[PDB]
Parts: C-alpha cells; sequence; structure tokens
RNA sequence: CCUCCGCAUAAGCCUGCGUCAGAUACUGACAAUUAACAGCCCAAUAUCUACAAUCAACCAACAAGUCAUUAUUACCCUCACUGUCAACCCAACACAGGCAUGCUCAUAAGGAAAGGUUAAAAAAAGUAAAAGGAACUCGGCAAAUCUUACCCC
RNA sequence: GCUACCUAAGAACAGCUAAAAGAGCACACCCGUCUAUGUAGCAAAAUAGUGGGAAGAUUUAUAGGUAGAGGCGACAAACCUA
RNA sequence: GCUAAACCUAGCCCCAAACCCCACCUUACUACCAGACAACCUUAGCCAAACCAUUUACAUAAAGUAUAGGCGAUA
C-alpha cells in the first residue's frame, strides 16, 4: 500500500525518530542470498520513505526528522550490494577466471590513448556491424605529437606539485 | 487554444469529466431473419471471407468488426426500410466526420503576458463514428424539455488537464457528417468500433476492468452530445440562443462482440458562463451496460447469439421522427 | 547502352593483399584485434548466418527455390492491371463476343413506372451533390473520398426499393471479397485474382440473358486479334504462383452467387487513374473471373460449355462516368480459339453528370453557373438501377 | 542591416562543427587534439 | 560533396524517372560547365536506342505498334511508346510518325535493297543508296548515338566492301560495318529549328542560366574560318 | 551557440527532441506506421521476493558485537563450498563437485554476464 | 535497474528479471491540484512508466490504472561566484492513477 | 485612446514577471510541461508504375509535371521512449531593425503616445494662410495638385 | 546558419482590369528612387513620407554543395560571418 | 574624513635527479542489425644580400681551419 511510503503515523512530526545501527558488510556476509534479497527489497521500502520525508521536508521548509537515518539505509545498501558483488565476483574467479564480469579490451582510440573499452551486446558479427565498422581504435602518425606534448604537459604538472611540496615541506623545516 | 474531446479515450473515470464538460446527466437504462441476417455478418466477416493477408490482432478491429459493424448497418436498414418509412430515404454515412466545438467554463490565465485574464474554456469534439444514419426530420423528444432531474452533474476540482486532455489550436469545426446544405440534417443512430487499444482484455491487462463501462459511457456521452449540438447549431441555436426544443440522438458502440446502447436527448447549448449562471436546463444520456451479442464463433457456427442485444438495435433503428 | 552508371553501382571490394596470394604462410590479419587497422592485412571473413530465424531481419530464399516456383509463366491480371489494347484485349482473353448495350431483358425492368424509384431525379441529385460538395468539411472532396461515397449512396438509393420488390433482401453488398480464377488460352496459362470494389451476392443464381440459339450463333463470330501487341500485354508475368480457382468465400457461405461487381477508380490523379477502355477491360476480366470462378465450384474443372451458363454484372465508374456490364459466360473450354464463346453486353460512357461546381462560378460579381451538377442524365441511373433490380 | 549573420539552427550546428565531423577528417582530428590539450571544456561544438 | 548521380536506376521501364538537375557542377561540387542551372523541373523517359533489340525468348525481324507520340522534355526530338509482343518501350520518333503506325525492326541484310519505309530499322547494308537515316550505331549493337537531334537526318551515301558510308548532318562522312542498324527517316520535330524563344525567362525555364556579364576581346579565332571537310570517321 | 549545457532531448528540432532520448533502456521496436511492438521478455520482471515472516528490519540493533571485515575470496569460497567433498572422495571429472566447463548453456552466464544486477 | 548493461534479448530468449531494484522512488505532493485517484512520483530517469507499474504492484502491492511521465528539466540558470552556471539535476515525474476507484 | 496587431505551429532559446521569503523583469527555496498533437517507422527477393496540375468538366496549352503495385516467402504473441513552461529567438541592450507558415482582415485578442510644470529662442513633425503662382532653386527639391508635348540613352 | 550561385523537396502571392500575358492598377510580400531626420543614432546603414516590382528571370522557410594560388558572379574587381 | 591605502602566501620560474558502475566516432557522451573506406608523397615564406632573381645558420680542441659561395651576403 501506499502508507509504506511514509513513516508511521505516530512518528509523523517527531522531531527526532531513534534508528538502529546500518547493515555492516560483515554482517551481511553471514546472510544466504534469499536473506539478503529480501532484506534488500526491506531497505529498498525503508529508502523509499525517507527519500518521501527529505523531499516533503524541502516542500514544507522544514528540517528532516533524524536525517542520519537516510544515511544509514543507503550504506546498508551500498554493504548489501557489495556482498553480492563480492560473491558474484568469486564465483566467477572459480568457474571462469575471469575478474571482470563485462568483456572488454585495452585499445587505442582515434586520439592514441589507450582505453579499456567495454564490449556491447549486438546481434551481427563486428566485421559485418557498420557503426562498430566506422568506429575507429587506431590513431595514425599525426597524433603523436600531440601525445608527446600531452605526456609534456603532464610532467611539467607533477614537476609543480612535487617542486612545490618540497618548497612547502623546506618552510615548514625552517619554522619548526 | 482549445481542449481536444476524444470520444473513444484512454482516460480513466472519463465519463464523470465529460458529464461537467457537456452539463450532462447519465442514467442507467432507457427512456428471425433479421437473426439470420445477423448471424450470416458475422460469420462473412470472421469465417467465411477467405482473406489473403494474415489477420493480425492489432488490425483484426479494422479489418474484421468494422465491415461486420458496417455490413450489419447496410443490412438490417436495408431490411427494416419496409417497417420504418423514414429509415428509406435517410443517408448512411460511413466514417464520416462529427465536429462540434463549444465553450463551457471560465479559466484565470495561469502564467504568461496574459496572466490574470480571464479566458473561455473552449473544447472541441472530432469524432469518426463507423456508421451514422441522417434524417431530414427530427426524432420526438424523448423526455420533455426542462425534465427535473434529481441526480446531479458531476464536478471536476482541478484542471481538465489533469484528466489526461491537451489545447491545440485548429480549425473550430461543427460538422453532423454533411455541410448545413444537406437536407438529411438531423441525426438517427451512431455505431461506433472501439478501438483496439481500448481492448477490453488491454484494460484487463492494466486493471481497468471498471472502466470498460466508463469507456462506452464516455465515448457515447462525447459523441452523442457533439452530433446532437451539431445539429441544433445547423438549425441555427447557439449559447444565446439556447434550443427551443430537445434535439436526440441514439448510439450503438460495440467492441466487436459487446454492444451497449445509449440515448442522448440535448436540452442546453447555453453551457457558458454568463449563459448557464441561472440555467436549470441540463442534457440527459440514457445508457444501458455492454451485453455480448454472442459468446463465441467456432468455424461455421455462432454461439450464443443474443436476440436481446438485435432487438435492441432492431428497435433503435425503428424509432422515426413524428 | 547498359542502365545504371559506374558511381552508383555497388563499389568493388579492394585487391587482395599479395600475403594471401603466398600460398605457404598464414596471413597476418586484424581478425583478432576485432576492429580495422589500416597496417594489417584484410580478414577473409567467412560468410555468417543467423542461427535462428528472425522476423523484421529475415531474407528470403532465391526465386528459384520457392515451392511454388514454375517454369510455366502464369500471367496475372489484378485490380492494378492497365490493358494496352483495352476491351480487345480482355475479350480476347476471355474468348468473349461484344454486344453494344446493355440486353433488352434488363433495360425493361425500369421501363414500367412502378420500379421507378420516387423522385429519381431529386434523389440522384441530392445523392451527387452529397457525394461531391456536402461530403466532408473540405470544400472540394476528392475523388478518393466521393467515388465509393456515391457508388454507396446510389446502391443504398437502389436498396430502397425493398418495399416494392422484397426479392432485394436475398442480398448482400460484401467488401474486401477476393476471387481467383486460372485457365488457358492458346496454351497460355492466365490467372485473374480481383480485388478492390464491392460485391454484390445473391442467395440465388442470374437468370440467363442469351438463349441457346445465341450462343450457338457465337459460334460464327470470330475473336478480333491484334498484332503485334500480345494479348499478354500489361499482365504480370509470374514464375511463382499457385494454379488455384477460388470463389473467395467458404463452402456453405450465404449469398454466394456474385450480382455484380461494383468497381470504383478512385485515384486522384488521372495518370494514376484508369483510362475508360481500360476500366471496360477490367470490368470484363473481373466479371469473366467471378462467372469462371462460379462454374469451377459448381461443374468442376472441366473444359466444357455450360449448359448452364452462368451470369455475372459488373459497374465500373469514376465518381462520374459510368460502364455497364452483364457477362454471360457459357463455355468452361477456352483454350480452344473457335467454338462457342462468352458474350458480354456493355454500355459505355455512361456520364451521370457533365459536370460539377463545388464552388459558385462569379464573372464580373455575376453569379454564371450555380453550385450544383450540370448536365445530369437520369439515363445512367436509370440503368444503374435495371442492373441492381436484375434478378428481382 | 548587419550583425545578425548567426541564424541559429540545431542541425547546421552539429553537421558543421559537430563531434562525428570533427573526427571525419584527420584535419578535425587534429582539431580535437588541440582543444584537449589545451584543456577546453568543449572540444567540439 | 556528397554528390552522387540519379542515374543509379538499372532496370528499363516506361515511367518517367525522377531527375536530379546538375547546375553545371561536377560531382567535387564545382562548376564545370557555366550557364546551366534551374528551369522547370523534369523527369527521365528511358529511351531504347538500340532499336533491334529482340524480345526475351525471341529473335529476329519483329514489329511493333506506336501507342503515341510524346513531347519529351529531355530532347529535341519528341519520342515515340512503341510497344510489340508484350513490352513497351520508348524510341526516337521520326517525322510522319502517328499513333497506331505499324513499325518493323530487322536485322537481316537481303541481297536486293528492303524498300525503305519511314520509322523502321534495318542494318545500313539493307538500305537503298541515298536514304534518309538518323539513330544511327557507331558500331554494331553499340546503340544509336548519332543523328538523335529534331530533324537530324543522315544520308546514306555508299556501300563499299561490307562497310557503309553516312553523311551525318554536320556533312562528315562516317564509315560504319553495314551490319550496324539505323531507322529510316528524319527525326520528327523538323521544325525545332525554327523555335523563337520570345523572352529570357524562357531560357530560364528551359533551364539555361544568363551569359557572364564580363566582356572579353575576340582573339585570332574569332574570324570566319573556312576549312576542308574534314576525312572519313572510320569504325572498322 | 551553448556549448557548455549537457545535450538532452529539449534541444533542437522536432527531429532530434523525437530521436533522443533519456537513457531509458528499450522495450520493444517499431514496425510500419510507427506503431510500437513492445516485447514483455524485455520489460524488467521485478522479482520481488515474499516479505511475511522476514525477520531482518533495515536498521540493527546497537548493541550488536564488532567484527572484523572479511571480504569473500575465491580461495575462501572453494575452502567453504568444495574443498570438503574434494577431501571426501580424495580419502574415498570436476563437474560431480560443481565445476562447470562453460558458462554456455546456462540461464546465468557468469561471464559474460547476462543477469541483471 | 539502473547503471547496468541490459542482457541482450533475442526472439524466443528468457525473460528479463532484476532481483536487486536499483530504482528508488519518490511520492511527492503535487504542487497543483490533482484527481483523487493521482499519486504524484519523482522518478530516476532511467525508469519507463512500464518499469514504474510493475515496481508499484509488486514491491507496494498498490493496484495501478494508469501512468504517464515526463521529464521536468531543472533550472540552469543559477550561477555561482565564479559565475559558472549551477545546474539543478533534471528529474522525471510519474502521475499514477490507482486503480478499483 | 491605440491596435502596426494578435493567437498558435515551425525554428530558435532553455525556466528567463508561477508561489513563498529576503532583499533592494533581482537573490534563495519550492513547485511545474502528464498524449490522443508531433517526433521516433517499415522483412526479404524479384516484378510493376506512358496518359499532370489548374473545382478537371468543356477548353487552351507548354515550361511536360508531388502523389499507384503485384508474385511467392516470412510474420503477432505483448501501446514504449522523447518535445509539451515563459513576457522567449538573431542583432553586445526590455535595441523603432531581422524573423517562415495557418487563422483572425480589425479584432472576442493585444496594448499606452503624456514623470510634473511652463508654453522662450533655435531645431523636428504637422496643419492653415490675404494677393501672386516657380518670380525659389543647379534643378518644381520639398509641398500641393493629377497635369500636355518634344528629345538623348 | 550572412552573402554569390547551385541541388533536393516545400510554401506564399488579397482585390480590380484584362485574359493562358517575364500584361496593367493595387494589398501582403520583396526592393530601396527621392526628401527629411538620425550621424556615439532606435540602428556599426535605422525611422517617416515617397517610390519600383508584386503569376514571375518572383519572393521565401528547411537541409545539402562549391573555400582562398580558391569559390561564386545577369563584371559591380560584386559577394564569400559587420 | 570618504574614496581609498597598504600586507604574505596562494602559487609559479629555472635546474638537478628520476623515464612517464553506466554512456560516449549516429546529432559524441545515444543499450540492441549485412560492413568493405581507410595512413604514408621535398616545407614554404619572412628575412640578409642594404633591391632581387642562385644563395641566406635552425663537452673541449682541431677551427671559424680545409672547403662552399651572384667566390658575396654568408655557409
Ligand atoms: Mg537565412
Ligand atoms: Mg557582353
Ligand atoms: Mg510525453
Ligand atoms: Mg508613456
Ligand atoms: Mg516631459
Ligand atoms: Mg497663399
Ligand atoms: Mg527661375
Ligand atoms: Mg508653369
Ligand atoms: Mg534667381
Ligand atoms: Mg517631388
Ligand atoms: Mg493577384
Ligand atoms: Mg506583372
Ligand atoms: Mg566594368
Ligand atoms: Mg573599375
Ligand atoms: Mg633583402
Ligand atoms: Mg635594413
Amino acid at each position: 500500500g501506499l502508507e509504506e511510503f511514509f513513516d508511521d503515523p505516530k512518528n509523523w512530526g517527531q522531531e527526532k525518530v531513534k534508528s538502529g545501527a546500518a547493515w555492516t558488510c560483515q554482517q551481511l556476509r553471514n546472510k544466504s542470498n534469499e536473506d539478503l534479497h529480501k532484506l534488500w527489497y526491506v531497505l529498498l521500502k525503508e529508502r523509499n520513505m525517507l527519500l518521501t520525508l527529505e523531499q516533503e521536508a524541502k516542500r514544507q521548509r522544514l528540517p528532516m526528522p533524524s536525517p542520519e537515518r537516510l544515511d544509514k539505509v543507503v550504506d546498508s545498501m551500498d554493504a548489501l550490494d557489495k556482498v553480492v558483488q563480492e560473491r558474484e565476483d568469486a564465483l566467477r574467479l572459480l568457474q571462469t577466471g575471469q575478474e571482470r564480469a563485462r568483456p572488454g579490451a585495452w585499445r587505442r582510440d582515434i586520439f592514441g590513448r589507450i582505453i579499456w573499452h567495454k564490449f556491447k551486446q549486438w546481434v551481427i558479427p563486428w566485421h559485418l556491424n557498420k557503426r562498430y565498422n566506422r568506429k575507429r581504435f587506431f590513431a595514425l602518425p599525426y597524433v603523436d605529437h600531440f601525445l608527446r606534448l600531452e605526456r609534456e604537459k603532464r610532467a611539467r604538472i607533477k614537476a609543480r606539485k612535487e617542486n612545490l611540496e618540497r618548497k612547502k615541506a623546506k618552510i615548514l623545516l625552517k619554522k619548526f | 487554444m482549445k481542449y481536444m474531446v476524444y470520444p473513444q479515450t484512454f482516460a480513466l473515470n472519463a465519463d464523470r469529466w465529460y458529464q461537467y464538460f457537456t452539463k450532462t446527466v447519465f442514467l442507467s437504462g432507457l427512456p428471425a431473419a433479421l437473426r439470420a441476417v445477423a448471424c450470416d455478418c458475422l460469420l462473412q466477416e470472421h469465417f467465411y471471407l477467405r482473406r489473403r493477408r494474415r489477420v493480425h490482432r492489432y488490425e483484426e478491429s479494422e479489418v474484421i468488426s468494422l465491415p461486420f459493424l458496417d455490413q450489419l448497418v447496410s443490412t438490417l436498414v436495408g431490411l427494416l426500410s419496409p417497417h420504418n418509412p423514414a429509415l428509406a430515404a435517410a443517408a448512411l454515412d460511413y466514417r464520416c466526420p462529427v465536429h462540434f466545438y463549444w465553450v463551457r467554463g471560465e479559466e484565470i490565465i495561469p502564467r504568461g503576458h496574459r496572466r490574470g485574464r480571464i479566458d473561455d474554456l473552449r473544447y472541441q469534439i472530432d469524432d469518426k463514428p463507423n456508421n451514422q444514419i441522417r434524417i431530414s426530420k427530427q426524432l420526438a423528444e424523448f423526455v420533455p424539455l426542462d425534465y427535473s432531474v434529481p441526480i446531479e452533474i458531476p464536478t471536476i476540482k482541478c484542471k481538465p488537464d489533469k484528466l489526461p486532455l491537451f489545447k491545440r489550436q485548429y480549425e473550430n469545426h461543427i460538422f453532423v457528417g454533411s455541410k448545413t446544405a444537406d437536407p438529411c440534417c438531423y441525426g438517427h443512430t451512431q455505431f461506433h468500433l472501439l478501438p483496439d487499444k481500448l481492448r477490453r482484455e488491454r484494460l484487463l491487462r492494466q486493471n481497468c476492468a471498471d472502466q470498460i463501462e466508463v469507456v462506452f459511457r464516455a465515448n457515447a456521452i462525447a459523441s452523442l452530445f457533439a452530433w446532437t449540438g451539431a445539429q441544433a447549431m445547423y438549425q441555427g441555436f447557439w449559447s444565446e440562443a439556447d434550443v427551443t426544443r430537445p434535439f436526440v440522438s441514439q448510439a450503438v458502440i460495440t467492441d466487436g462482440k459487446y454492444f451497449s446502447f445509449f440515448c442522448y436527448q440535448l436540452n442546453t447549448l447555453a453551457l457558458t458562463t454568463q449563459a448557464d449562471q441561472n440555467n436549470p436546463r441540463k442534457n440527459i444520456c440514457w445508457g444501458t451496460q455492454s451485453k455480448p451479442l454472442y459468446e463465441t464463433i467456432e468455424d461455421n457456427d455462432v454461439k450464443g447469439f443474443n436476440d436481446d442485444v438485435l432487438l435492441q438495435i432492431v428497435h433503435f433503428l425503428l424509432n422515426r421522427p413524428k | 547502352y547498359e542502365w545504371g552508371v559506374r558511381s552508383t553501382r555497388k563499389s568493388e571490394p579492394p585487391p587482395l593483399d599479395r600475403v594471401y596470394e603466398i600460398p605457404g604462410l598464414e596471413p597476418i590479419t586484424f581478425a583478432g584485434k576485432m576492429h580495422f587497422v589500416p597496417w594489417l592485412a584484410r580478414p577473409i571473413f567467412p560468410p555468417w548466418d543467423r542461427g535462428y530465424k528472425d522476423p523484421r531481419f529475415y531474407r528470403s530464399p532465391p526465386l528459384h527455390e520457392h515451392p511454388l516456383y514454375k517454369d510455366q509463366a502464369c500471367y496475372i491480371f489484378h485490380h492494378r492491371c492497365r490493358l494496352l489494347e483495352g476491351v480487345k484485349q480482355a475479350l480476347w482473353l476471355t474468348k468473349t463476343k461484344l454486344i453494344e448495350g446493355l440486353p433488352e431483358k434488363v433495360l425493361s425492368l425500369v421501363d414500367d413506372p412502378r420500379n421507378h424509384i420516387e423522385n429519381q431525379d431529386e434523389c440522384v441529385l441530392n445523392v451527387i451533390s452529397h457525394a461531391r460538395l456536402w461530403q466532408t468539411t473540405e470544400e472540394i472532396p476528392k475523388r478518393e473520398t466521393y467515388c465509393p461515397v456515391i457508388v454507396d449512396n446510389l446502391i443504398q438509393l437502389c436498396k430502397s426499393q425493398i418495399l416494392k420488390h422484397p426479392s432485394l433482401a436475398r442480398r448482400i453488398c460484401v467488401q474486401n471479397s477476393t476471387f481467383s480464377a486460372t485457365w488457358n488460352r492458346e496454351s497460355l496459362l492466365l490467372q485473374v485474382r480481383g480485388s478492390g470494389g464491392a460485391r454484390l451476392s445473391t442467395k440465388d443464381p442470374l437468370p440467363t440473358i442469351a438463349s441457346r440459339e445465341e450462343i450457338e450463333a457465337t459460334k460464327n463470330h470470330v475473336l478480333e486479334t491484334f498484332y503485334p501487341i500480345s494479348p499478354i500485354i500489361d499482365l504480370h508475368e509470374c514464375n511463382i504462383y499457385d494454379v488455384k480457382n477460388d470463389t473467395g468465400f467458404q463452402e456453405g457461405y450465404p449469398y454466394p452467387y456474385p450480382h455484380t461487381l461494383y468497381l470504383l477508380d478512385k485515384a486522384n490523379l488521372r495518370p494514376h487513374r484508369l483510362q475508360p477502355d481500360q476500366l471496360r477491360a477490367k470490368m470484363i476480366l473481373f466479371a469473366f473471373g467471378s462467372a469462371l470462378a462460379q462454374a469451377r465450384l459448381l461443374y468442376g474443372n472441366d473444359a466444357k460449355v455450360l449448359e448452364q451458363p452462368v451470369v455475372v454484372q459488373s459497374v465500373g465508374t469514376d465518381g462520374r462516368v459510368f460502364h455497364f456490364l452483364v457477362f454471360q459466360l457459357n463455355t468452361t473450354d477456352l483454350d480452344c480459339n473457335e467454338g462457342v464463346k462468352n458474350l458480354a453486353w456493355v454500355d459505355s460512357d455512361q456520364l451521370l453528370y457533365q459536370h460539377f461546381w463545388c464552388l459558385p462560378v462569379i464573372k464580373k460579381r455575376v453569379v454564371v453557373e450555380p453550385v450544383g451538377p450540370v448536365g445530369f442524365k437520369p439515363e445512367t441511373f436509370r440503368k444503374f438501377l435495371a442492373l441492381y433490380l436484375h434478378g428481382a | 542591416a548587419r550583425g545578425n549573420e548567426y541564424q541559429p539552427s540545431n542541425i547546421k550546428r552539429k553537421n558543421k562543427h559537430g563531434w562525428v565531423r570533427r573526427l571525419s577528417t584527420p584535419a578535425g582530428v587534429q582539431v580535437i587534439l588541440r582543444r584537449m590539450l589545451k584543456g577546453r571544456k568543449s572540444l567540439s561544438h | 560533396a556528397n554528390f552522387v548521380s540519379w542515374k543509379s536506376r538499372t532496370k528499363y521501364t516506361i515511367t518517367p524517372v525522377k531527375m536530379r538537375k546538375s547546375g553545371g557542377r561536377d560531382h567535387t561540387g564545382r562548376i564545370r560547365v557555366h550557364g546551366i542551372g534551374g528551369g522547370h523541373k523534369q523527369r527521365y523517359r528511358m529511351i531504347d536506342f538500340l532499336r533491334f533489340r529482340p524480345e526475351e525468348t525471341k529473335s529476329g525481324p519483329f514489329e511493333e505498334k506506336v501507342i503515341q507520340v510524346r513531347y519529351d522534355p529531355c530532347r529535341s526530338a519528341d519520342i515515340a511508346l512503341v510497344a510489340g509482343g508484350s513490352r513497351k518501350r520508348w524510341i526516337i520518333a521520326t517525322e510522319n510518325m502517328q499513333a497506331g503506325d505499324t513499325i518493323l525492326n530487322s536485322n537481316h541484310i537481303g541481297r536486293m535493297a528492303v524498300a525503305a519505309r519511314e520509322g523502321d530499322a534495318h542494318p545500313l547494308g539493307a538500305l537503298p543508296v541515298g536514304t534518309l537515316i538518323n539513330n544511327v550505331e557507331s558500331e554494331p549493337g553499340r546503340g544509336a548515338q548519332y543523328i538523335r537531334a529534331a530533324g537530324t537526318c543522315g544520308v546514306l551515301l555508299r556501300k563499299v566492301n561490307g562497310t557503309a558510308i553516312i553523311q551525318l548532318p554536320s556533312k562528315r562522312q562516317m564509315q560504319v560495318l553495314e551490319t550496324c542498324v539505323a531507322t529510316v527517316g528524319r527525326v520528327s520535330n523538323v521544325d525545332h529549328n525554327k523555335r523563337v524563344i520570345g523572352k529570357a525567362g524562357r531560357n530560364r525555364w528551359l533551364g539555361k542560366r544568363p551569359n557572364s556579364g564580363r566582356w572579353h576581346r575576340k582573339g585570332g579565332w574569332a574570324g570566319r574560318k573556312i576549312r576542308p571537310l574534314p576525312p572519313m570517321k572510320s569504325y572498322v | 551557440a551553448d556549448r557548455m549545457s549537457k545535450w538532452t532531448s529539449k534541444r533542437g528540432p522536432r527531429s532530434f527532441r523525437g530521436r533522443k532520448g533519456r537513457g531509458a533502456k528499450g522495450i520493444g521496436f517499431l514496425t510500419s506506421g510507427w506503431r510500437f511492438v513492445q516485447i514483455k521478455e524485455m520489460v524488467p520482471e521485478f522479482v520481488v521476493p515474499d516479505l511475511t515472516g522476514f525477520k531482518l528490519k533495515p536498521y540493527v540493533s546497537y548493541l550488536a558485537p564488532e567484527s572484523e571485515e572479511t571480504p569473500l575470496t575465491a580461495a575462501q569460497l572453494f575452502s567453504e563450498a568444495v574443498a570438503p567433498a574434494i577431501e571426501k572422495d580424495f580419502k574415498d571429472n570436476l563437474e560431480k563437485y560443481g565445476f562447470e566447463p562453460t558458462q554456455e548453456g546456462k540461464l546465468f552466464q557468469l561471464y559474460p554476464r547476462n543477469f541483471l544486477r | 535497474a539502473r547503471n547496468v548493461v541490459y542482457p541482450l534479448y533475442r526472439l524466443g530468449g528468457p525473460q528479463l528479471r532484476v532481483f536487486r531494484t536499483n530504482f528508488f522512488i519518490q511520492l511527492v505532493r503535487p504542487g497543483v491540484a490533482q484527481p483523487e485517484d493521482t499519486v504524484q512520483f519523482r522518478i530516476p530517469m532511467e525508469m519507463t512508466r512500464v518499469d514504474l507499474r510493475n515496481y508499484l504492484e509488486g514491491i507496494y502491492n498498490v493496484p495501478v490504472a494508469a501512468v504517464r511521465t515526463r521529464v521536468q528539466h531543472g533550472s540552469n540558470k543559477r550561477r555561482d561566484h565564479r559565475n559558472v552556471r549551477i545546474k539543478k539535476p533534471d528529474y522525471k515525474v510519474a502521475y499514477v492513477q490507482l486503480a478499483h476507484g
């Protein structure tokens, strides 16, 4: 029912609503996959209720009662997602040895920068895909000068940072 | 800029909103060879007639029911002409447009350089009834003009936009299906076919089981009000010259299997605020719950044909001017 | 001279790398890279085909492998076939003898004043005015709108005679009805797949017009040939077809007997609109096709002289001009060029009205021609009503 | 009389100075590279 | 530029084909020919200049019927819709070509000379010497390329060896294999030469933009040049 | 003339505005007449469990012991799932123990991942 | 779900199922008068109205009759001290009409 | 009292006189534009498609023209996504300029030339003018009337 | 994205005289003859009046094309982002 | 006595050392359909020669030497 989008009617208007601690990753790791699946929707309903409270508080130009529980719920959901992702990653590594769920490859783009191109799902092979063939994954010789220039810009920035750090350290040592 | 009112509408509870826009009160109810011919039309459009191209569900309505309703109207008119002399001279129109433009209520412009200025709420109905019958002699009033009914017209507490309803600025048309020069200016019956988007199955899937009757009722109210208002304004009446006699019309709205019957009496064209401030008149729409003409069609046989529905159609066609 | 210029023709693939030509070594291509690079050899990708069947991305098998492909070419006449020689070509194809003017049997059905509709002139004028001026909100309705409307309104006006003729309750006006009929002429396999216009369908067959003596007399008549134009011109040559005689309805259908094929040329554009001769030829061919389908259904697929000739009427129109046809099929032995021949009575270019003025023409602020039809000819509607009443 | 030489139209804008057109030719690729080297927040138009 | 020639149709047809003007611009987009641009929109009618093109599965001489003679926007001469067997095609109409006429196209070179009849196509070797011809082919089966404008008529001068000598409308002589086909008579619209434009607007309608306003000095080329007639152009 | 503002479907002519979306994943395709055919299998089906009797509230009691974080690893999962069976059958064909040579043929293929979340 | 690659569907394939939904919605007070049966939500931009219908019917068991959506444009007019425009995020607004009256 | 207008669509722009609160058509917050209108389309392989438009009927044409399928094979089983606000765009500006289309053809819609006073010169716009009527001036420029005839190109 | 020309497919042209007209008067629309004002202006070329065309070699919306040793040009050394 | 005045560190310069989730080439930041299209080719000119036309530079020491060069500017 729509009443699940709002806090308890008794809690309505309360300046402060007491809440427990956010779920921890270690605590969640002990729960079964079905238990985590159910807790995900429990936390999702709580998160929807708290976001509703936040938006209504903004509308009414009033502080949200106990704003910290929204952060607690977000942290709990993040921990649950991390636990599920850890389990999926472990299973994937065991069964296939792949450390990434999505296929990809290190490729040199048209600008000469090495990127991790993440493969997309297609129904036809790449040699037939027209748009993919239009996309270019190689850098022509004229890009080498710009690659060198970018490298030198990065080197200058790094040198400035390091020299400034050394200057500040020397000033600190002299002061103390 | 004016709200475009769609008779066949996906909007929920659109019947009440149309009742408000029209000042209409809805009332439940009404104020052998033919069976063979109806079954013949059904079987012609379902089984007998060979289709070169495969028929898909999304086009089943257009390629089955629409020819079926056309055949029903034509054959029934031909067969009932002996029993209804006026029906002989009547003009039968297929998908001829029916346009009605009117003004109902006022609104303060919310925003813009015209904010705070009073502006009339204009509505335009552009219907395309699958079939319709037009005559030269007006039908008799179903109930005397100034018929006071205790039921109160629904009121809308929000803007018409909130019901899915959008404004446009195009030609304002008042059209009965033929130009004013056509002698056959009064209406007799409108046969409407609901579109595929408004299928009973689709509504059931969308959890709109309560809205089948709403769809039929809204289509009836809108289409019949537009037709009667167009007839009245062809006769010369308008908001400041409200009709001196009721303008009657009938409609049958079908989804292909389920039929519903509606009778509409226009008693008021004074829908604007100025002309409605002290107007006791209110239009009336009698309607019946949708009933299935047949249960199912298996190959060469139609199961559970509804003689009551067929006789309802026959009675509407047999209604005559006085 | 070859049509299609090189710049528009598909570009030739670039020449293969010499690494492929060299026998003993395996070329290094960018296939492993999964993308093109200009400094590696171009892969030779094996042909690809999606494993599963996918509509919306489906390629048909090459034509010769279609199950219905046949070396013998069937020439099909459909709703959008415009014969070059027109009436002569249709008569040769259908093995028909032409008679100018409708038969006396049908023409006399309107001579008696009782069959005459009350206020024929006024009612037909009203029908024309509604079709051409009052039909829609548009100031000048187009042919695509006023041709079907005028035909339907005339049919309704005729149907109003149910009071006088109760036999008119045994007929219906079916739409979207399509028929198919095949036959041989001089070893040429000709099919007619007629669709489009409306079909009046009766519960009883139409009475024969011509007598057996006239049918025999048709033997002496010789089909007018035309050279070098072949009778096949303008007919769709088709090598992938199915020889079948279909009446368009399942067996047991009420109102089985065709009575009038109402054909309408509702194209707005003159080039897209049939010429009068081509429309008459189309009427001939569709009437012959319906009659032949009826004959094949009734007396079987036997090439023989029909003991009970099949009569089919047809009314072609363009909204203003009409053409009336009564076709008597009295023989299914079409292959032979000699013998008894079908016969068609034709009345051509019967114009219901000379012109219609949607707007009042004004010269020097003076109305020269008022709004409405000009040159109305009630004789055309009398012929229309005669055809409608025939058989009742 | 003058001054209003810019008659905006997004189709022309993107077809004249868009990312796709800039990458179409090697010169435009170098234009994009120059913008990247300078640190422009808007490489293309 | 992205110019693509509109002449991409591969299958012959009778329907007028929707053209695309060039304005004298090459495929690169630059003006290659001046004075071309605008004019009334036109549709191309595919002309079958190979008059002897026996229909598929057929061979030998064949006749055809002239359905109509029609003005052609793309050509000085008017065309004719000629239909034979189970096909139709556009051809170049001769002077006295009316609808309903019969046109014979043959590849037979008889020992004697065929009685020349205007509008029919015969091998040049089959024509009597001195007959007026048009739509001549450079090579056997190449297709008509010469004497195609309105009112143009070539002359059959000699038939030495297996070759025929043709006086072109420019009076140049042309040696072609006698097997190459040419139609009898002069091209239609003979009065095209006496057409008065009347107004610059009609030139613009036809699609000819006005000449450049820049003034050019006339060089040595300008003076009237009287030259001997060029030698025969041979294709054997 | 605005280059620093994000390109959205609200900018451009009718064609641009209609063509560009807002990231919503497609649900079906378009056929002749612009009719949209929606494929049910392309609509994400929320697999919502039965929460009746569930004892895990969104928050955790503050009176709960604190435990060190031990992120799950492939080695730990193998030890806790496969190692016991391996030991038992060694004291007494890895598919019997659980290894799957290929992800093909599974509804939920681990790589390339073919399931949501 | 959002910010996840949807497994590509081919004809005859299995149903697309999401187990841990990533969409989080807000029930907001309408800023204008609305019908009694209408509920206003603020939705992630990647959520379709079909997705919202299934979301409400499965997670909350709310009988949904109709759903409409619109993309509200957040103001980009505001500027910080550096004269750089501050973009108010755009958000999707969904109007849900309840069923069974 | 004015009304060139105005209302919509297109294009452009992108929240840019909605509410609340602070300041002193600004700032911050809150809200909003809901699809039917429009965009976003089409399974192949061949094969068809001479006969303008102009009320399309006479006629008259020339500059020769926007508007069509069939045959077989596939295929239905399941209404998404996006635009929707404004006093608005291009001209550095709340710029007397530029700005496509449909209706309204003077309006039902949209607006205010005067911040207040005085009524000097000079200046701008306009109206009236005794008698004369080009005597002005390079020239009847301007204004007023409606006005002949002859040349050059 | 102005402008010169061109390509694709569009749109506009009241009323009157005449009659199938690069016809006449005349709106919209395009242009810019002459005068006045303005000259840091309302305007980096405008305003008011006046005037030329206004069914055509017309005007014009959209998209595309021709690029500087160049393009385009009814040659004004015109126009090609003031 | 108002506008205002000042201020010290944000950083920078030169060296040494040392080598450096999802979306996005279609209208970029756009889940999801038969491609074929692919890069390489002398710098020139200003300027100096008082013009300009051949010509005109791009560790130490040998040495500004041998040589080149409108045998001259210079190299
Ligand atoms: Mg422009
Ligand atoms: Mg000259
Ligand atoms: Mg929407
Ligand atoms: Mg003022
Ligand atoms: Mg003052
Ligand atoms: Mg005076
Ligand atoms: Mg003087
Ligand atoms: Mg004088
Ligand atoms: Mg003087
Ligand atoms: Mg003057
Ligand atoms: Mg005019
Ligand atoms: Mg003129
Ligand atoms: Mg000059
Ligand atoms: Mg000069
Ligand atoms: Mg020098
Ligand atoms: Mg010096």
